[PDB]
């Protein structure tokens, strides 16, 4: 169960981190988590979570 | 994965030192040996022979965490006293003490394996 | 000297209500030189007190025979002469409530010290007269020797 | 300020116990030496294996933690071996590990007990302790017609702290005050509990009665041993370890305070 | 007491009363609330529609 | 409490020179039954308590004086009789007058809004009010004189604590208040039972008004009666039988 | 499936009773008495003799890989 | 992995700035299993601690000034008390009252309110346990406990 | 807006206070210049706090109101609680 990722690899369609241990996943930021975060006013991280560690992207 | 080696409980790192004093500044006449590779086998024998000494006004040690293999010995003596001193007391007086009860024991196993 | 009351006391009841605790006894007490009612809580384990005992109880402030206030802390490399040597239970509280039967414009004629000793409570009521240097916040001891 | 004056009086010594009872000293000193019976008390054992050949139906991981619990006849030899860390040789040399080997195969159609008889070593002193000339042998696998089993084992010196396999006892009998008197237990109904065996109290009686001036001495020890060291020398390697440690660590503290 | 009748002696201290209400199963305030012998000022109901 | 009781535990009696004697030192005392500007501002004040009494009884209806403000007077009270050794046997220096001064100052300094013009002081009177009378009936001057008997330098403490607890208290711009009332609301949800009369409760109760339903499963109303149908069963079933 | 060679618990040897204690019971001796006859008096190492399966006689049942 | 985010949870979601709640104006977090019912035995009136115990206790101590407290009882045998070690353990001045769980109602009303036999009616004074057996209603997550009061 | 009067509150928000601790510890992370003195620090967020207690932080807070309006407070002339 133990399970850890920094820069792995990521998805196809769109380039956010894999689901699970055997793919190197990453950890679900769920939308209770948003929640939670914004109670906190932490706008930073919950930037930080959903853009710039999942899938940065510029057009 | 991360079970960490039996041996490091015991074996002293390289380049790490055995005991560290650090003079406690909250009162006077006060020390605290960090202690690297011990547990409570050490603590407890020295913590006793400590209070025992009329001139320790504190005596006491602590695991900082079990599964760290160090140990922290406070003591606070006497301004006329030192708790070094103490420390190498408490250990000259408990290896006398072992001596001791281990040259009796030899006497005790040979008088009962005679008769 | 540092004596905040003294009088001999007679044991007339230990633990009315039942017995709580085990390593504690609670004693109800009167004096005969001041009639001042005292309610105790002593460990009878190292110190037995039993029913129709009769033992001199001082409250001071300090341990010293001198005038000479404490710090508090536990000394025990300290040979200044001490007056617990000639008692046998000593303790250390601190006064957390005078009471009395004091109104809006008569004095208080009776009073009702009460005394923590970590735990161990003592309430001390009598006249006000002999309560006069207990004052809230303020360490004191028990000096307890049982007499015949 | 100083030192006790610790006695000594064994009730009873076997080649398996040693019951005796230590007076006059401190409790700590006393549970001090029960932890270094168990694990720091060095001895023989087998932490090192080759499997050349393994047709059982135990795979090799369960074989060799099973070869580290069979006990090594270790009263002598452990104090002149080394430890591997100290010692300047190779993997592996005479000074710092004894080698053994196993060669066994079930040619008969009866099931081949292969047991601690079949580890022969290179050196005679120290062997399985159930070889040593009752007690039956160890059991370490059963055979088929057909099977084999052949390896190539280390042992080294080590303590309990390290592994189990390393511990010399089997089993620290550590009592003192049997009459609750020092009150370190509150049995709330003490006519319930039964009478230790070195209690002194009449069946009418309960417990001792309070004192308040008493201290935990007269502490009472039955040293079971596992087999490899007599149950006398593991407290003569234990006080000699214990009393090493103290002295090794007073010559660090100097080396601290000199630095000072 | 969070249904009895709060009120305001002639001394001024809170006191109780005891009195009787109904329990209907239903919802009807336009038509109970205009019914004599019923209070129009704590007559409340649970329908937050209503 | 009653208007007796009110008024004996609230109202300064600056005719009783024994009992102030015993509150108050001699330099106090004389002040207080000799100035007679004084004896007005104490009078006002309970003139200014007694409006706030009322005050309370419509908003409380209901005799729960439970209630939830920012900052406990009693324990700070409590924490400056120990900070500055108060002995409540011996009589106080803090002169009544001090207080009543200390308490309106202390009031404007308490500023939830912001502004001058009188649609603002309004809000700020109204924002504060609870505050402002639970502070007015604990810092009033007999209370301090005979139940807490603080000093001056007490007082002067337990002023600033009050001013600078109350500033902390305030909700900070840019606090989600929203989620945070949803995940308090929430959060209870998950702990709530599912499933006279038989009223719904727990979650299928918050469910049914946070959607608001037009058919309940338990609908219910909560009739009073006026008069003598009030007390008697008998005109009661009539009225009962008249909505039944 | 196999009796162990330590006791969990203490640490007695116990591999060698296994085969003595198999060696009792079928001579009409009871689990008890068979225990106590093999020097086993704590109920720990009681534990290790009397509620082990002797897996591995039935692992034996099965031909090996090589002959 | 960056410093404003960093320096952000550093002073907004810092569990010790969690430890009140606005959902009910109370502390979420409190004493647990064992150190709730050994707190209990703990501070009981009948726990006295000898000069080597309190030695061990005093060492785990971070909040300690290291000046060891006059024992509650001096002679004949040096004694503290478990209400004599959580004075210092609690911090500050701090002054709270509660009541233990067995409590019972008719104590406040009769005689011996102030001085209670069952060492219920918790008395916290300039930081120092009075008298009183700690639980959940003076440690737990209750409205107006001793960590409500500390925070 | 007029800066002689702003109805804002005098005090830093924990949040203001965040974003401030934050972004100037980035600008230290990027070897920015110092304000205050420094006795063996090296984390630029140790660096930024003893900022703040000191006063001496040279960041603007623009803080925008619902209207559309804004008023400019300094780190030196809010009021520091935590
Ligand atoms: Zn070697
Ligand atoms: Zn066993």
């Amino acid at each position: 169960k133990i399970h850890s990722r920094a820069r792995g690899p990521i998805q196809i369609l769109n380039r956010q981190p894999m689901e699970g241990r055997s793919r190197d996943g990453g950890l679900r930021f769920g939308e209770m988590e948003r929640d939670c975060q914004i109670a906190h006013g932490a706008a930073q991280f919950l930037r930080e979570r959903l853009f710039e560690a999942s899938d940065p992207y510029q057009v | 994965m991360n079970a960490p080696p039996a041996f490091e409980s015991f074996l002293l790192f390289e380049g790490e030192k055995k005991i560290t004093i650090n003079k406690d500044t909250k009162v006077p006449n006060a020390c605290l040996f960090t202690i690297n590779k011990e547990d409570h086998t050490l603590g407890n024998i020295i913590k006793s022979q400590l209070l025992k000494d009329p001139q320790v006004l504190f005596a006491g040690y602590k695991v900082p965490h079990p599964l760290e293999h160090k140990i922290i010995i406070r003591v606070q003596t006497t301004p006329d006293y030192s708790p070094q001193e103490a420390f190498t007391n408490a250990i000259t007086d408990l290896i006398s003490e072992l001596s001791l009860l281990e040259e009796r024991f030899r006497v005790a196993i040979k008088d009962k394996q005679e008769g | 000297a540092g004596i905040l009351f003294e009088d001999i006391f007679d044991v007339k009841d230990i633990d009315p209500e039942g017995k709580k605790f085990d390593r504690v006894s609670r004693l109800h007490c009167e004096s005969e030189s001041f009639k001042m009612d005292l309610i105790l809580d002593v460990n009878i384990q190292i110190y037995p007190v039993d029913l129709g005992d009769k033992f001199r109880l001082v409250i001071a402030s300090t341990l010293y025979e001198d005038g000479t206030l404490d710090d508090g802390e536990y000394n025990p490399t300290d040979d200044r002469p001490s007056r617990a040597d000639q008692f046998e239970y000593v303790m250390y509280g601190k006064v957390y409530r005078i009471e009395g039967d004091e109104t809006s414009t008569e004095a208080a004629t009776r009073l009702s010290a009460y005394v923590s000793y970590g735990g161990l409570l003592m309430r001390l009521q009598g006249d006000a007269n002999n309560l006069h240097g207990f004052e809230v916040d303020s360490r004191v001891y028990l000096l307890m020797k049982k007499l015949a | 300020p100083y030192a006790n004056q610790p006695t000594v009086r064994i009730t009873e010594l076997t080649d398996e116990n040693v019951k005796f009872i230590i007076e006059n000293t401190d409790l700590a000193v006393a549970n001090s030496i029960r932890r270094v019976f168990i694990a720091e008390v060095p001895i023989i054992a087998i932490d090192w294996v080759q499997i050349d050949a393994n047709s059982s139906v135990l795979h090799d991981e369960f074989i060799a933690h099973r070869l580290g619990l069979i006990p090594l006849t270790s009263d002598d030899i452990v104090d002149k071996l080394q430890y591997s860390r100290d010692c300047t040789c190779e993997e592996f040399c005479p000074e710092c590990s004894v080698e053994f080997t196993l060669d066994v195969r079930c040619n008969e159609d009866q099931t081949r007990h292969v047991t601690s008889r079949d580890l022969i070593s290179n050196s005679p002193r120290v062997i399985p302790v159930t070889s040593r000339n009752e007690q039956d042998d160890i059991l370490i696998v059963k055979l088929r017609k057909g099977q084999e089993l052949r390896l190539r084992a280390y042992a080294k010196k080590g303590f309990g702290k390290e592994h189990a396999k390393w511990n010399p006892t089997a089993g620290v009998a550590f009592e003192y005050d049997p009459d609750n008197a020092l009150r370190h237990t509150v049995y709330p109904k003490p006519e319930e509990w039964p009478k230790s065996e070195y209690s002194e109290l009449d069946e009418d009686e309960s417990q001792a009665p309070y004192d308040p001036n008493g201290k935990p001495e007269r502490f009472y020890y039955n040293v079971e041993s596992c087999g490899s060291l007599r149950p006398e020398t593991i407290v003569l390697s234990a006080l000699s370890g214990l009393k090493k440690k103290l002295s090794d660590l007073q010559t660090q503290l100097s080396h601290e305070i000199q630095s000072d | 007491d969070n249904k009895k009748k709060i009120i305001i002696t002639e001394d001024g201290e809170f006191k109780a009363l005891q009195e009787w209400i109904l329990e209907t199963d239903g919802v009807s305030l336009m038509r109970v609330l205009s019914e004599k012998d019923v209070d129009p000022v704590r007559t409340t109901s649970n329908d937050i529609v209503e | 409490p009653s208007n007796k009781a009110f008024e004996k535990k609230f109202r300064f009696d600056y005719t009783n020179e024994r009992a102030l004697r015993r509150t108050l030192q001699e330099d106090l005392v004389k002040d207080v039954l000799s100035n007679a500007h004084i004896q007005n501002e104490l009078e006002r004040e309970f003139e200014r308590m007694r409006e706030d009494r009322e005050v309370l009884r419509v908003i409380f209806p209901t005799g729960d004086s439970k209630v939830v403000l920012p900052c406990n007077l009693l324990r700070m009270i409590w924490n400056a009789q120990k900070i500055f050794h108060i002995n409540p046997r011996l009589p106080s220096d803090l002169h009544p007058i001090k207080v009543v001064e200390g308490v309106k100052e202390l009031s404007k300094k308490l500023v939830i809004v912001n502004g001058d013009d009188p649609l603002s002081r309004q809000a700020q009177e109204n924002a504060t009010l609870l505050f402002n009378i639970h502070l007015r009936s604990t810092l009033c001057s007999r209370r301090m004189a005979e139940e807490f008997r603080l000093s001056g330098e007490a007082f002067d403490w337990l002023l600033g604590e009050i001013e600078s607890k109350f500033n902390q208290a305030i909700a900070h711009p840019g606090e989600m208040v929203g989620a945070l009332a949803a995940q308090s609301l929430g959060e209870p949800a998950t702990q709530m039972t599912l499933n006279a009369k038989n009223v719904t409760l727990g979650v299928p109760r918050l469910k049914e008004l946070i959607n608001i339903s037009k058919k309940p499963k338990t609908p219910s109303l909560t009739v009073f009666l006026l008069g003598q149908s009030a007390r008697d069963a008998e005109r009661a079933k009539d009225i009962l039988c008249r909505l039944e | 499936m196999i009796i162990p060679v330590r006791c969990f618990t203490c640490g007695k040897i116990v591999g060698n009773k296994w085969e003595a204690y198999l060696g009792l019971l079928q001579a009409e001796y009871t689990e008890g008495d068979a225990l106590d006859a093999l020097g086993l008096k704590r109920y720990c190492c009681r534990r290790m003799l009397l509620a082990h399966v002797d897996l591995i006689e039935k692992l034996l049942n099965y031909a090996p890989l090589e002959k | 992995q960056s410093l404003e985010t960093r320096a952000e949870i550093q002073e907004l979601a810092m569990v010790p700035r969690m430890i009140v709640t606005p959902q009910s104006n109370r502390p979420v977090m409190g004493i647990v299993q064992d150190t709730l019912t050994a707190v209990r035995k703990f501070t009981k009136r009948d726990v006295f601690l000898e000069r080597g115990e309190v030695m061990n206790l005093l060492m785990f101590l971070s909040t300690w000034d290291g000046k060891v407290p006059q024992p509650a009882i001096l002679k004949p045998r040096p004694l503290w008390t478990g209400k004599q070690i959580f004075s210092l353990i609690i911090p500050g001045h701090i002054n709270c009252i509660r009541t233990h769980s067995t409590h019972p109602d008719d104590e406040d009303s009769g005689p011996y309110k102030h001085i209670s036999p069952g060492d219920t009616k918790v008395v916290v004074e300039n930081g120092e346990l009075i008298m009183g057996i700690l639980c959940k209603k003076s440690l737990g997550t209750s409205a107006g406990s001793l960590v409500h009061i500390s925070y | 807006q007029a800066n002689q009067k702003r109805i804002t509150t005098p005090y830093m928000t924990k949040y203001e206070r965040a974003r401030v601790l934050g972004t100037r510890a980035l600008q230290i992370a990027m070897c920015a210049p110092v304000m205050v003195e420094l006795e063996g620090e090296t984390d630029p967020l140790l660096i930024a706090m003893k900022e703040l207690k000191a006063r001496k932080i040279p960041i603007i807070i623009r803080r925008y109101l619902p209207d559309g309006s804004y008023e400019d407070w300094g780190v030196d002339e809010l009021i520091i609680s935590d």
